[PDB]
């Protein structure tokens, strides 16, 4: 039954900041998001320049 | 004074859709609130004005007219649609006024 | 202020107008009217279904789109509900919106157009409610059981049979509001409202005259039997004789009977003690099943037996053991104290039941539109526990003696037939 | 008819069949970048092809 | 008489502590009628990989038999007197409740106590419900909404306590010994996490006073009258989908991390999904109603249904929407879906929340529509906030809400977030994550 | 069949005894047309009470023999005829299994007739339980009988089944004369005898279409 | 598909505009000019590489 189904374990995967599950992930969303759009912005300036 | 009735049969009969057999309301470029308007027709007024189109088109293929007995007259023309097309312009508008509301 | 009269006028049309202020934030119109399948005859079958959900049709007062804009505009709601022989038409919204969605109510029931159309592209709608409903095999059951039970009137189906979907015209119901929507069939109750101003809006707006338009053709008892071989794994049964009609001491002799023999879980997934017929089947059967005392109360007629529920291979035994519990119990076999004890759950249940806006609402426009009165809740308490322990003994007697209808659907491999009962 | 243009509108619709929600194999590899490039030298030769050809 | 009077004119919640710790709380009607229960402050959320499922188990005995009275006596007594005894187990939640003639509250009182105290733990029915509770858990597996919502949690808050179900694991109702249960209930169960809620025609005072008499076990130490407070759940941005062509319709479910009970906002949160609303196949309404998605579903046929939701927790929730579909509508459906929640955050009209806030008034006036359904909130609210929280309170936060705060807090909340999906049965039509992720922004 | 039917010998299962229930169907669909059958357990195969079913069953109606021509060796056609001016159709029934049989009469009439044309089949039966019934009919009925057998057995498929049939209930072949003797060989007693086993026995009925005028089985 | 004219790719394009492809049954001499323009396009083109080879 599906009771008996479960996420497996992603922290062989997860970034640092969202490694500890009694942890709110929300803190770190704003930099784990700025980091990787800074890096989208980045290569659409040099792809403009 | 009726100045209306000389000039609207004069243009009518200018017009000459009515060599073809089609009504005034048979000839309405079919935009969304005729289309509307066309799906309340009953059963037999739309597989009347189907015939009446078609015979038309097969006119305007051979480049032939209806013979003059068979025009339609200015005063037998049945504005069959014109009841059906206000009813779904004057809902539309009400939704429109009320959608800014 | 919580101290408020349920007032009650009656217009000389035969309209009648039932108010009580219980200054809830919230107010609950209805209409309540005597109309139904019951109405319909074979030619116009289904017709009241279609009708019940023609509700947000255009009238002549509202359009289709404005009725449900307007009703929502001030989060109100719009529903009605029906029997095979009543029709409730309800609003509920916040005080100070009863103005507004008022409107509308009126001209859903008075100034309907049923505009070909619409009617057209409504009445596919019929399968779809139809096949959400019946996915319940209660539902499909009591179906075939009022066919079972009756050659007419009530017999008919509460859902629009299948050859007539698409079949139903507006005229059809036209005809049909116009020979049944009459004053004096029809009731304006309110809650959260004044008395003096539902009043008011009533003499004021309803219009469609008086009269008792069409009558209904009384109910004949046939005792069929109708078998559904479906092959569910669980096997639904409904046995059932004439038993009283709404308005009759003989009516309250089965509610208790009823109560007595087990009318419906109270414990949850506890096992029902005081239940003689759940108790009964229990003691026959090791596998889940279930089993009640059944009974419905029409104005020239009703129902009552028992309605099982059980695996196909034990469907014989639980049926059985549920007729010996009827006999059992036609044979003296009644305690004075059952007769008390089924008589508090009883006088509970029905206070319980008003609990609710939608059930007082219910209550009220019920009674009120068939006698326009109302009975104080003590008179109703009064007239209950004043049922002698023969009394119910005999309503049992009824039954076992009475000609019995039966209807079952599912793997009936292993079910009974009424003559074996 | 559709409630999104990319679908209904007869020529995105062309676009969204065969580079947006194109069905693609989630496994294929760099040997499956080569169409793609080759297309881009197309349109890269006839863009140079062309400023070249007008002297 | 106008809904503020009315609002007003409603008689106030009564509240008064015990020495133990336990809170009695009750509004007082003029109805012959009432309903009784305690709510616990306990539920899934407290339990662990080993005791998954107890607290469920448990609500299964709290009705078979107490010491003083077993199985057949406990029962007898409560049905004779015409009384309902219900009650369930949540995440976060637990209850016990009687409706019954406000005449025997009192003795109502003392059978609540007599179940949340003495609980027989019969070791040959727990054997028995055993059997029971497994069988539930076959008849919940075909229910896909349950299924979803089980999956939403799973997944959403992953590696967490909240990802586990409310009715528990296969191996721990196969294996939970009557110690277990036992321990469960006292651990749980106790004064300072319960509250006596009641509505009707009672005498607060009456109430409190039985109160005293059968809530009695006071504590000594210290570690006996405080509230634990729960560790966190992390909440995370992932997608579970399980896929079996052979479903007739397709359950999905998205949802962002909602704020918690004692966040403001969720007054707003209401209103907006108060917005979008909810739709399924026999909404007569049909292509006229007011809420934009439920129209597209008319015109567009996307869905057999769907539904907006603000699940609130101690310290988080689940803010989202589940829909039903064909397979081949999905994909249409979640493209709308999406675009809704982007005008939310976007480009709310005061039209919309004007509407809106009418509709949430209305609906939490019906969440109070019987004693049963008032208890409740009682509990609850006293339960969540510590206090209850009158319908003009709500209303005038309500009505403080406007377009602009709408779209603040959702965008606070919805806006480029990494959503928690749960997709069930035919899905090979719904797109990927990140396909999904983008339906985040701009709208 | 020796040298190559392998799957073996044995009854294998036997079919479980065929108990009679004596029901009432309706089929309530619209149709403007409605067919109402009315029976009762007739004679099994083999049953000597059989001959006299099927020549009850040409004494009453068996079948057209004249293209668009009226019946008027039928009893009840000719009843129903009678009672309704519009469009019908009437039949004796008659089936013949193995451990039972049933036999009544069809019916088939216009929605606002079925009442009175169904009704009118039923005097029919009656009036021949009470010696209604000629010697001379049983005479001409006995005739029809022995030609239509005889007739069946025209074409491949017909007289194929005629010879398999028997020779699988019994593994022999009457004579066509032994059957003819066997048939004409029932008395007119016999006959309203059979006649009267319909009204006294307990009768079984289905009915489709707009039956808003079809009597139920227990008004007849 | 039982005829390639619908099966194929590359055809059923040809079929959809200029074979099956649904005309009005009365258009005139003024509905000509469409496919007159189309000629003239591949006329030019080919006479204009001939000449844009010398
Ligand atoms: C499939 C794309 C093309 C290929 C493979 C290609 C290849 C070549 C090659 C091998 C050369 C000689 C380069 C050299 O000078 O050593 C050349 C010359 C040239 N191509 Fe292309 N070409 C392509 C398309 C075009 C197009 C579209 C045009 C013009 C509209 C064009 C115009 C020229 C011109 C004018 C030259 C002469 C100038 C020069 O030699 O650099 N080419 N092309
Ligand atoms: C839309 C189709 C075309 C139009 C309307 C068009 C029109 C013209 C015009 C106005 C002239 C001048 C004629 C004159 O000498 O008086 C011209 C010249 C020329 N066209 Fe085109 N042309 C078309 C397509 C082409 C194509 C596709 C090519 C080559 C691949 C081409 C190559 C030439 C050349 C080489 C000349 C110069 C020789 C001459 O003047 O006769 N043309 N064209
Ligand atoms: C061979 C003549 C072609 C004339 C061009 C008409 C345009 O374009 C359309 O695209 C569809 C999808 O690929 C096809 O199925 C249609 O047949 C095609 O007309």
């Amino acid at each position: 039954v599906h009771n008996d189904v479960t996420v497996p374990d992603f922290s062989a995967y997860r970034r640092e900041d969202v490694m500890d599950a009694t942890t709110s992930s929300q803190t770190s969303s704003e930099d784990r998001k700025g980091f990787s759009y800074l890096v989208t912005a980045t290569a659409c300036v040099a792809t403009a320049y | 004074g009726r100045l209306m009735d000389r000039i609207r049969k004069w243009y009518y009969n200018a017009a000459g859709f009515n060599k073809y057999g089609l009504m005034r309301d048979d000839t309405l470029y079919e935009d969304d609130d005729v289309k509307e308007a066309l799906k309340r027709l009953p059963e037999d007024l739309y597989n009347e004005r189907m015939f009446r189109i078609k015979r038309a088109l097969d006119l305007s293929l051979k480049h032939r007219i209806l013979p003059k007995e068979q025009w339609v007259k200015y005063e037998e023309d049945k504005p069959y649609l014109e009841p059906y097309l206000k009813e779904v312009i004057r809902e539309r508008l009400e939704r429109e006024a009320w959608n800014k509301k | 202020p919580g101290a408020e009269d349920l007032e009650i006028t009656k217009l000389p049309n035969g309209l009648i107008i039932a108010s009580l202020e219980n200054f809830s934030p919230a107010s609950r119109i209805g209409v309540f009217i005597k109309a139904g399948s019951r109405y319909e005859t074979t030619a116009n079958l289904g017709t009241a279904h279609l009708l019940r959900l023609a509700s947000p049709l255009t009238t002549k007062g509202a359009s289709s789109f404005r009725i449900t804009r307007g009703i929502e505009a001030v989060g109100g709601s719009l529903s009605v509900y029906s029997t095979r022989e009543k029709m409730t038409y309800c609003v509920e919204c916040l005080r100070d919106h009863v103005d507004t969605v008022m409107e509308y109510l009126l001209n859903v029931t008075t100034a309907p157009e049923f505009r070909p159309w619409e009617v057209t592209d409504l009445q596919p709608q019929l399968k779809v409610d139809k096949a959400v409903a019946f996915q319940s095999p209660q539902v499909g059951v009591l179906e075939n059981l009022h066919a079972a039970a009756y050659k007419t009137a009530l017999a008919n189906p509460l859902y629009c049979p299948d050859y007539r979907i698409g079949k139903i015209t507006s005229e059809q119901l036209h005809h049909f509001v116009q020979n049944n929507f009459t004053s004096a069939r029809m009731a304006l109750v309110g809650i959260g409202v004044k008395h003096s101003d539902l009043k008011q809006v009533a003499e004021q707006f309803l219009n469609i005259r008086s009269g008792a338009g069409t009558s209904s053709a009384k109910a004949t008892y046939w005792g069929g039997e109708i078998r559904e071989q479906n092959g569910h794994s669980l096997v639904h049964a409904a046995v059932v004789t004439e038993g009283a009609a709404v308005g009759s001491a003989e009516a309250n002799a089965f509610s208790v009977l009823q109560h007595v023999l087990g009318a419906g879980p109270l414990i949850k997934r506890g096992s029902s003690v005081t239940s003689k017929l759940y108790q009964g089947v229990a003691k026959a059967t090791t596998q889940p099943f279930d089993a009640s005392a059944f009974n419905v109360n029409y104005s020239d007629s009703g129902l009552f037996g028992f309605y099982t529920i059980s695996q196909a291979a034990h469907a014989g035994e639980v049926i059985r053991a549920a007729m010996n519990q009827l006999k059992a119990a036609a044979q003296g076999g009644v305690t004075e104290e059952d007769v008390t004890k089924a008589k508090n759950q009883l006088k509970a249940t029905y206070l319980m039941s008003v609990e609710t806006a939608q059930g007082l609402l219910n209550e009220i426009g019920s009674e009120a539109l068939l006698s326009g009165t109302h009975t104080a809740p003590s008179v109703v308490a009064q007239k209950i526990d004043s049922v002698t322990s023969a009394d119910v003994v005999n309503a049992a007697k009824k039954f076992v003696s009475g000609k019995k209808s039966m209807a079952a659907s599912g793997d009936l491999g292993s079910t009974p037939f009424l003559d074996e009962l | 008819m559709a409630p999104n243009i990319r679908k209904s509108h007869p020529l995105l619709k062309m676009i969204n069949n065969s580079l947006i929600d194109l069905p693609a194999p989630s496994n294929i590899s760099a040997w499956w970048n080569f169409g793609s490039l080759l297309a881009v030298c197309l349109m890269t030769q006839i863009l140079t092809g062309l400023l070249l050809a007008m002297h | 008489a106008t809904y503020a009077q009315t609002l007003q004119n409603i008689p106030e919640t009564n509240v008064t502590t015990l020495d133990n710790g336990l809170r009695v709380a009750s509004e007082e009607s003029s109805q012959p009628t009432c309903t009784v229960g305690v709510w616990i402050g306990a539920g899934s959320r407290y339990e662990n990989e080993k005791n998954n499922g107890a607290g469920y188990f448990v609500e299964h005995l709290a009705f078979k038999g107490t010491k003083k009275r077993p199985c057949a006596a406990f029962e007898k007594e409560v049905e004779s007197m015409g009384a309902h005894f219900n009650g369930y187990t949540s995440r976060e939640q637990t209850a016990f409740y009687i409706k019954a003639l406000s005449k025997d509250m009192p003795k109502v009182v003392e059978l609540l106590a007599d179940v949340v105290q003495n609980c027989a733990l019969e070791e040959s029915q727990i054997e028995k419900e055993r059997g029971v509770i497994l069988q539930e858990l076959k008849e919940m597996d075909n229910d896909m909404t349950n299924v979803t919502f089980d999956y939403l949690h799973a997944t959403a808050f992953q590696g967490t306590a909240l990802a586990r179900t409310v009715e528990g694991t296969t191996e721990n109702i196969k294996h939970l010994t009557r110690a277990d249960l036992a321990s469960y209930i006292d651990t749980h169960f106790k004064a300072p996490r319960m509250v006596l809620a009641a509505a009707g025609g009672i005498s607060h005072k009456e109430l409190v006073d039985a109160a005293r008499q059968h809530f009695s076990g006071v504590s000594f130490t210290y570690k006996e009258d405080a509230v634990p407070i729960l560790p966190r759940c992390r909440f995370t941005g992932s997608e579970i989908r399980a896929r079996d062509d052979a479903l007739p319709v397709a359950h999905v479910a998205l949802a962002v991390e909602g704020p918690g009970w004692a966040d403001p906002d969720n007054v707003v949160l209401h209103v907006a999904n108060a917005i979008i609303g909810r739709y399924d196949r026999t909404f007569g309404g049909g292509k006229h109603l007011s809420s934009r998605l439920a129209a597209l579903a008319v015109e567009h046929k996307l869905c057999h249904s769907f539904q907006t939701f603000n699940t609130s927790y101690s310290d988080t929730g689940l803010f989202g929407f589940h829909f039903v579909a064909d397979p081949l509508s999905i994909d249409d459906m979640m493209f709308c879906a999406q675009g809704e929640w982007m005008r939310l955050c976007t480009s709310t009209t005061e039209s919309e929340v004007k509407r809106a806030k009418n509709h949430l008034r209305s609906a939490m006036v019906a969440q109070l529509d019987g004693t049963t359904p008032v208890c409740e909130t009682i509990g609850s609210h006293l339960l969540n906030y510590g206090r209850r929280i009158s319908l003009e309170e709500w209303d005038s936060r309500i009505s403080a809400v406007d377009a602009r705060m709408v779209r603040d807090v959702c965008s606070k909340y919805i806006y480029d977030k990494c959503p928690a999906l749960a997709a069930v049965g035919p899905i090979e039509q719904l797109l990927d994550y990140n396909r999904i992720r983008s339906g985040m922004y701009w709208i």
